[PDB]
């Protein structure tokens, strides 16, 4: 009787997803998860299904607001922890489903997509933006982690300033919300389309197939996705400009790069102790009231996870996260804020931040205890259609704007050739928008490729070097 | 969007007319704006209208009525002859006047109830 | 004409030329089709808004949200017969485009008939380079006209300065009145001021008529006097 | 066929004369900014990348029958 919480429909041979929450901004609890989940496991056995589209129906207002941690908090005050373990064995499960999907799943990142709403598309190769996305991991103020594998997303798909993970960590830690073209230009969308321009994308994506015998599990249909895609691309507004100043992206650069066994005290120096331009020195002063704000034991908690699973795989990555939220909402050793400040914010509005009391700063060992899994508590992320794991996105790279390790690799490459010939910034552009058959014309891909070599290149007579 | 685009284009700059081109009664003042063309964009026959005006025409001013019709022709008359007139004016210097001595009607003057 | 079938199935009929065997080697074009599918819906799309006034197509003002009575002091109880029609056609009929400044733009010129004599070029050059801060009248790029009239009034009701888009149309109007009179005198002046400095011209607007007309009334001084002839001979009889 | 340094250009040298001018001096004074010339929609195309509504607008395309 009531509206179902997501709705499923068909489009032609592409299966649409909507979530149906507008009053809630889209925000998902275990009952859309589980929905999504089981009806996802369905697509993949299908052989009439080529493609799958994950948008909303509340858009251009809100995709997903993100997960709904409100109702996991009274969870918490009422002792209901087999509650909120479901909601999140649910979530992550979902998300982990999302990232080792076989078939091409396509999300419309048309509106606030912060959170569960990250997760739902950050997993994926095809994530569109519009004018009104606003990207954002607001969990540092709720005093929880960075969950829905972003840290194991972020710190792999991020282009500008994330050679060790500083700009992921800018975003996990400061809970920054990225706009639109910004959020294209970053890596944190795919494609960037017009809003209007979504209604006729979707039809084309129904209306595609794989041709002739192969399925649509093959990298050659995954390509003929992209190419669909890119016809509805546009050219960005003429007024734009990237939010980020090659200033501002040295200020990350260095105040966020840390070791293997770094703190958040670390950053605190950078950004206490930074050098540079005025513009730098204000940035850095910016960044360090924001850290102040936040819960103290949370941004340890995500620094420890953005440094763990950066290098690990993707079964482990997501397992790690459903450890640590079940052992934050069952807070054993009182080292945690997560339930309190989340009343404080979703259940009570309060614009104030929480009071912090857990200002200590935990050992190794107490990071290790509330990031593995307790011997006591078992659990486990429901088995999917594909189950595989890796350690590196399988499709993510192609169909995105380049990041600046591949960029290097390239001048490197082309500076240590038996040429003998010199790396100049006009053959990079053309490398890179006239040769990659995946990436030839891609939008933005010019200006990106000249940020890098402006602050990353050290041009000397008609040559680069990668300083 | 494009239909704001459209409102603000040229051709919504002109103001709907379907006056005869060809008319034979009094002329007192213009009827058709003139639309003129550059040499370069007339020697390939485009004058920002909907189709290409035959190339016959050398002269670089046409008034016209409908950007196209049934009968798969453009209405429009080759001559921007009523500029000419207006200029011949400008050079005999002769101002306008008021044989009523009324009020400039260029000039936001103070009226009363007179 | 019916929908052709064969001009978008070209890859497949030729994907049965390739397996049976009929065609040796797949052409060049096989592939690049193959990954660009063509889109073979052909099918007519309905349409529930006016882009260009956001008019709503296909809403349909049931009895119960007109409470009130009408303009005739009846109340509405029942639907009316226009109700009762299907009105699917209107979803598919393209839209009617319609602006506000189409009304003030024939209003402009049918009180300044001679504005029509400007010549006005429909050319366009680059529409997405207009950066233009309707403040002021005069922009640089596009010449003082009608439209800057059209345009200054809209930006007025657009900033709430004036209500009605006559006071605004009107507020509009002098400052162009004033901008037509300061180039009327700039291009006086600078034929008077040239001449004072031994400037020569060789023909005159004026003079340019003159000898127009002349080439005109001498081919019509033939004809009359042929027509005229002819006339005395044919009445002879 | 060069003409004698005493008498006046020949018509040919005069043409040639024009030619340098055209170069240098013929341009001066300003550059011409958001303007359409003609022949530069078949000798600078744009990339199907760059193309945006306002410059199909700009071409007319929209103009139906």
């Amino acid at each position: 009787t009531d509206a179902p919480p997501v709705l499923f429909t068909v489009q032609d041979t592409a299966r649409v997803i909507t979530l149906n929450r507008p009053k809630k901004l889209n925000a998902l609890n275990a009952e859309m998860s589980e929905s999504m989940f089981k009806t996802l496991n369905e697509y993949a056995k299908s052989d009439t299904t080529n493609l799958v589209i994950l948008k909303s129906s509340n858009r251009p207002r809100s995709f997903c607001a993100g997960g709904d941690v409100a109702t996991v908090a009274i969870f918490n005050f009422n002792k209901e922890f087999a509650k909120s373990i479901k909601f999140f064995t649910d979530e992550y499960s979902l998300n982990f489903q999302i990232a080792t999907y076989l078939k091409p799943i396509v999300t419309f990142m048309d509106g606030i997509t912060m959170g569960g709403g990250v997760g739902l598309s950050i997993h994926t190769p095809f994530r569109i933006a519009t004018e009104n996305t606003k990207w954002a991991m607001p969990e540092m103020d709720i005093g929880f982690f960075p969950d829905v594998g972003s840290t194991f997303a972020l710190p792999r798909i991020v282009t500008l300033a994330n050679s060790n993970s500083q700009m992921a960590l800018y975003l996990c830690l400061t809970g920054e919300v990225v706009t639109g073209a910004d959020a294209y230009m970053l890596g944190l969308a795919s494609h960037y389309v017009s809003s209007e321009n979504l209604d006729a994308l979707q039809k084309r994506l129904g209306e595609i197939s794989p041709p002739f015998n192969n399925d649509p599990q093959s990298a050659y249909f995954f390509g003929m996705v992209n190419e669909s895609i890119d016809e509805f691309v546009s050219p960005l507004p003429k007024d734009y400009v990237f939010k980020y100043s090659n200033e501002k992206l040295n200020v990350i650069e260095a105040c966020f790069n840390l070791s293997k066994n770094g703190t958040i005290e670390d950053i605190m120096n950078n950004l206490r102790q930074y050098e540079g331009s005025a513009e730098g020195k204000a940035f850095a002063q910016e960044i360090k009231t924001k850290l102040l704000t936040k819960s103290p034991s949370s941004l340890q908690i995500a620094l420890r996870l953005v440094q763990e699973n950066s290098r690990d795989h993707i079964e482990s990555a997501i397992k790690r996260d459903l450890y640590t939220a079940a052992n934050m909402c069952m807070n054993q050793d009182s080292l945690v804020e997560f339930s309190e400040a989340t009343k404080h914010k979703l259940i009570d509005k309060q614009r104030v931040p929480y009071p912090w009391t857990k200002k200590e700063q935990l050992f190794v060992s107490q990071l290790t205890s509330i990031t593995s899994p307790k011997p006591s508590l078992p659990m486990s992320l429901l088995r999917n259609t594909s189950n595989v794991t890796w350690t590196q996105y399988p499709y993510h790279s192609k169909y995105q704007l380049p990041t600046e390790q591949e960029i290097a690799a390239y001048i490197e490459k082309r500076t240590n050739d038996d040429t003998g010939a010199k790396v100049t910034e006009r053959e990079v552009l053309n490398h890179f928008a006239n040769v990659i058959p995946s990436r030839r014309g891609k939008l933005g891909i010019q200006s990106l490729c000249k940020i890098v070599c402006e602050r990353k290149c050290e041009e000397v007579n008609d040559g680069l070097r990668w300083k | 969007t494009l239909a704001e685009l459209l409102g603000r284009s040229r051709i919504a700059q002109v103001a709907n007319n379907h006056k005869p081109l060809t008319y034979t009664g009094k002329k007192f003042h213009p009827t058709h704006q003139i639309i003129e063309t550059k040499p370069s964009t007339l020697y390939r026959q485009e004058w920002g209208l909907k189709s290409a005006i035959p190339s016959k025409i050398k002269s670089r001013y046409l008034v016209y009525n409908d950007l196209d019709t049934l009968e798969r022709i453009t209405t429009f008359e080759p001559r921007g002859g009523t500029q000419w007139n207006r200029l011949r004016f400008q050079e005999m210097g002769v101002p306008i006047v008021s044989n009523i001595g009324r009020q400039n009607p260029f000039f936001k003057y103070i009226s009363r109830p007179e | 004409m019916k929908i052709q079938t064969n001009a978008v199935n070209v890859l497949q009929r030729t994907s049965a030329y390739l397996k049976s065997g009929l065609l040796k080697e797949t052409p060049a074009w096989y592939n690049v089709v193959a990954s660009i599918p063509p889109s073979t819906k052909f099918t007519r799309e309905p349409r529930f808004k006016n882009p260009s006034n956001g008019h709503i197509i296909g809403k349909l003002v049931d009895v119960t949200e007109q409470p009130h009575a009408n303009n005739k002091g009846l109340y509405k109880t029942r639907p009316n017969s226009s109700d009762k029609r299907v009105g699917v056609k209107r979803l598919y009929r393209p839209p009617k485009l319609t602006y506000v400044e189409d009304r003030l733009r024939s209003l402009f010129y049918k009180q300044h008939p001679w504005e029509l004599s400007r010549p006005k070029i429909l050319v366009e050059n680059e529409i997405g380079d207009e950066n233009y801060d309707w403040s002021h009248m005069l922009q640089i790029g596009r010449p003082l006209d009608g439209e800057s009239v059209i345009q200054r009034t809209m930006y007025l009701i657009k900033t709430k300065q004036y209500g009605d888009m006559v006071e605004a149309y009107d507020h509009a109007r002098y400052e162009f009145y004033a901008l037509r009179m300061q180039e009327e005198t700039e291009q006086q002046v600078a034929l008077e001021e040239a001449e004072m400095f031994g400037s020569l011209f060789g023909v005159s607007a004026i003079e340019h008529g003159i000898q127009k007309e002349q080439e005109v009334l001498d081919v019509w001084e033939k004809k009359v006097v042929e027509e005229t002839e002819l006339m005395a001979a044919r009445t002879s009889n | 066929i060069p003409s004698a340094n005493d008498k006046p250009y020949s018509s040919q040298e005069l043409f040639l004369r024009q030619l340098n001018h055209s170069m240098r001096t013929a341009k001066l004074g300003a550059t011409i900014s958001k303007v359409y010339y003609p022949h530069k929609d078949i000798f600078y195309p744009p990339l199907p990348e760059n193309i945006t509504v306002e410059s199909l607008m700009s071409a007319g395309v929209h103009l139906g029958q």
